[PDB]
């Protein structure tokens, strides 16, 4: 999976 | 609420006693508590309410994942029928999550958004919002699918029309969202170019004002422009 | 219960996808429902059970021994004053604890033990009950203290006397229990001597029997005993 | 904290 903040 | 009877205070204090425990549903818990006394939240204390819902929704979308590929491979040639508990425990949790949601993007609609003036707030609640929606479009299949991902990218995108006005481009929650919303595109707009022009633009007017930053404010812009790349990577 | 409704055979199966999925706290109220059926449970359900409790409790005490530390530290020379939330939060956890551990406790005496005959059986929910009496010693500090602790005692005890009559050194179960039973002279009885000695005579005795062992017993009980030798290292 | 299981 991507990455999210 | 539950929470009426507890002061805001002891309410702050005991969702940090809470982090640090790792007991982030007692986290989420009185950090709505303390929402729901009206008042603005600080800088401080909005980071601790994101905290406590990201990581307890996070953990229902982790979970979900799970349940979702066993009832896809349930499906699948060849599988020998189970009944219905795979599909009545991955809804279970589905469930739970939609709920989780729902209460987030309530506490932001009653009243965090509308009382938020300064840009620094709003864009943090907006980005909020687009987040919520983006994890209910996750799980959504039915005929209000549409509306959900059109609900997300509203939110995304009036958060980023003004953090362009208003922040500069190394300002990480500028750069946290432009991170989010590229993966909206990505993930679920079915717009990949997209997604790879937001994140490529991001990071380099990023790159281009880091010399104005001090050594602290350079290093959270750069984890974050990191966080970008390796999404670049993923992507081409 | 609340799980009066759904099948036992469901409650199986899905205490297995939660436990895939890892939510521990959906395992153990799917076993809880399970166990309420009033049906023996197998070896294999047995497990589950177990499982999820462990997980659910372990994660309390884990939470409880953060607070614990805090609420320590408050309490020092020089510490400033900081209000009642402290101790509140730390008193929240605990009774929560104190819950999951009654609950535990509650289904081995309604009807678990009673209805088991076999040795195997007995023992695993005998080292059990002393299990959960231990986790209950380890935040008791009341009047109450020392009949918890000798609560534990007498589960392990009788668990203890009819391994050693019923079971091979090397069997699993009993490894485990000895290993545990250790650890409660250890840390919970204030007998470090007694730990050592259980844990060596055990180690010694399991060591002399893996001759008799298939490949995947001897992996088992190996495994179990390496545990024995970790904590006679802590220790010594 | 010692091994239990
Ligand atoms: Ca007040
Ligand atoms: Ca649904
Ligand atoms: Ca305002
Ligand atoms: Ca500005
Ligand atoms: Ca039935
Ligand atoms: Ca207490
Ligand atoms: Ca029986
Ligand atoms: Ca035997
Ligand atoms: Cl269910
Ligand atoms: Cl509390």
């Amino acid at each position: 999976f991507p990455a999210t903040v | 609420g539950a929470m009426g009877s507890m002061e805001r205070a002891s309410l702050i204090q005991k969702a940090k006693l809470a982090e640090q425990a790792e007991r982030y549903e007692d986290m989420a818990a009185f950090m709505k508590g303390a929402v729901e006394k009206g008042e603005e939240l600080s800088c401080e204390e909005r980071n601790l309410l994101s905290v406590a819902y990201k990581n307890v929704v996070g953990g229902q979308r982790a979970a979900w994942r799970v349940l979702s590929s066993i009832e896809q491979k349930s499906n699948e040639e060849g599988s020998e029928e189970k009944g219905p508990e795979v599909r009545e425990y991955r809804e279970k949790v589905e469930t739970e999550l939609q709920g989780v949601c729902d209460t987030v993007l309530g506490l932001l609609d009653s009243h965090l958004i509308k009382e938020a003036g300064d840009a620094e707030s709003r864009v943090f609640y907006l980005k909020m919002k687009g987040d919520y929606y983006r994890y209910l479009a996750e799980v959504a299949t039915g005929d209000d699918k549409k509306r959900i991902i059109d609900s997300a990218r509203s939110a995304y995108q009036e958060a980023m029309d003004i953090s362009k006005k208003e922040m500069p481009p190394t300002n990480p929650i500028r750069l946290g969202l432009a991170l989010n919303f590229s993966v909206f595109h990505y993930e679920i707009a079915n717009s990949p170019e997209e997604a790879i022009s937001l994140a490529k633009t991001t990071f380099d007017e990023a790159m281009a004002d880091l010399h104005t930053l001090s050594e602290d404010s350079y290093k959270d812009s750069t984890l974050i422009m990191q966080l970008l790349r390796d999404n670049l990577t993923l992507w081409t």
